[PDB]
């Protein structure tokens, strides 16, 4: 399949080193321009490096010149954003993308989340929201970092009326959201509403069953 | 570095509308001009390759054409999952940059929030701080005002707002505002209430709970 995938992100303290591997398949990356383009949350797309592994040519935004170095290994089909002097201001979901020639970029990675803090990991506290006959229910995942996290449903069973709302920071610096679903009134001692929430992060799987 | 300045920041238009959305380049790219659709959660997708040629498997509505510098991104009829942020970038020199976005929105029908509050959990409250959700679900438009009244004062900088991104499939919204005070601070007030304000709301909608 004509894929990129992204690699080596996570959370990382200010001041140091990151690598990142976008690996390529379906096409040797020796023909193709290898781009670097990241997202800080809630921003738009600010391109970032370049490479043509086939010339060894390269390309970067006077943002992380010096700092930054793309390469590739065409034996390895991979290219590499070297992230050193880490900032806030760093932090992103850093996408890799391929141009041939030219031509404008048409095949990009999935991104890989690179969080630049010395904020300490933080797993989740996860409390009940407890309850025409339609009611609502969730639960609260206070106090993580960093993101991300995820909640299903009764494991994964229920998705429909779901809302998981964006986590906002809180002063403490630490993340906070709900996730809330709309349901019959008629099943609160009939059906059990558990929410599974993953900290990935932090290594914290916890299950919290809601109820009146 | 060559500048795409690309308008308008956003819009909304109705489902079977003509959007248009510009790129102006502060110098001559020829047609080595893209844009790319990024919807939440997710990585761009490549919609109009070389100024005007519409990548394969994307609807015949996206259309893309050049005069001289202005590059011009056309849906012909908008559909409710084109909800997305359009972005424009030029590949002829380095850095390959990117425009500032366009976030388009799906105009409806005003749909008036169902409001549901939930006290902070027992368990909460043993943890030592006390967080109170209000829930706006299935509105529209996005703008609305909700209000914390604790013992009938009016609260301020206690409440984050956190608002999820138009369903792709209904075009609604929903909502939380989350208060968050000391254990000592709940516990020396009664009445909790948040009160809505919106356009589909023929008057304010107030749900409130007395602690016990």
């Amino acid at each position: 399949e004509v894929q990129l995938v992204e690699s080596g992100g996570g959370l990382v303290q200010p001041g140091g080193s990151l690598r990142l591997s976008c690996a390529a398949s379906g096409f040797n990356v020796k023909y193709y321009m290898m781009h670097w383009v990241r997202q800080a949350p809630g921003k738009g797309l600010e391109w970032v490096a370049a490479i043509s592994p086939g010339y060894d040519y390269t390309y970067y935004a006077d943002s992380v010149k010096g700092r930054f170095t793309i390469s590739a290994d065409t034996s390895k089909n991979t290219a590499y954003l070297q992230m050193n002097s880490l900032r806030a201001e760093d932090t992103a979901v850093y996408y890799c993308s391929r141009s041939y020639w030219r031509y404008s970029v048409d095949v990009w990675g999935q991104g890989t989340l690179v969080t630049v803090s010395s904020a300490s990991t933080k797993g989740p506290s996860v409390f009940p929201l407890a309850p025409g006959g339609t009611a609502a229910l969730g639960c609260l995942v206070k106090d993580y970092f960093p993101e991300p996290v995820t909640v299903s449903w009764n494991s994964g069973a229920l998705t429909s009326g779901v809302h998981t709302f964006p986590a906002v920071l809180q002063s403490s610096g630490l993340y906070s959201l709900s996730s809330v679903v709309t349901v019959p009134s008629s099943s609160l001692g009939t059906q059990t509403y558990i929410c599974n929430v993953n900290h990935k992060p932090s290594n914290t799987k916890v299950d919290k069953k809601v109820e009146p | 570095d060559i500048q795409m300045t690309q308008s308008p920041s956003s819009l909304s238009a109705s489902v079977g509308d003509r959007v248009t959305i510009t790129c102006r380049a502060s110098q001559d790219v020829n047609t080595a001009v893209a844009w790319y659709q990024q919807k939440p959660g997710k990585a761009p997708k490549l919609l109009i390759y070389s100024a005007s040629f519409l990548y394969s498997g994307v609807p015949s509505r996206f259309s893309g054409s050049r005069s001289g510098t202005d590059f011009t991104l056309t849906i012909s009829s908008l559909q409710p999952e084109d909800f997305a942020t359009y972005y424009c970038q030029q590949v002829y020199s380095s850095p390959f940059t990117f425009g500032q976005g366009t976030k388009v929105e799906i105009k409806r029908t005003v749909a008036a929030p169902s409001v549901f509050i939930f006290p902070p959990s027992d368990e909460q409250l043993k943890s030592g701080t006390a967080s109170v959700v209000c829930l706006l679900n299935n509105f529209y438009p996005r703008e609305a005002k909700v209000q914390w009244k604790v013992d009938n004062a009016l609260q301020s900088g206690n409440s984050q707002e956190s608002v999820t991104e138009q369903d792709s499939k209904d075009s609604t919204y929903s909502l939380s505002s989350t208060l968050t005070l000391s254990k000592a601070d709940y516990e020396k007030h009664k009445v909790y209430a948040c009160e809505v304000t919106h356009q589909g709301l023929s008057s304010p909608v107030t749900k409130s709970f007395n602690r016990g």
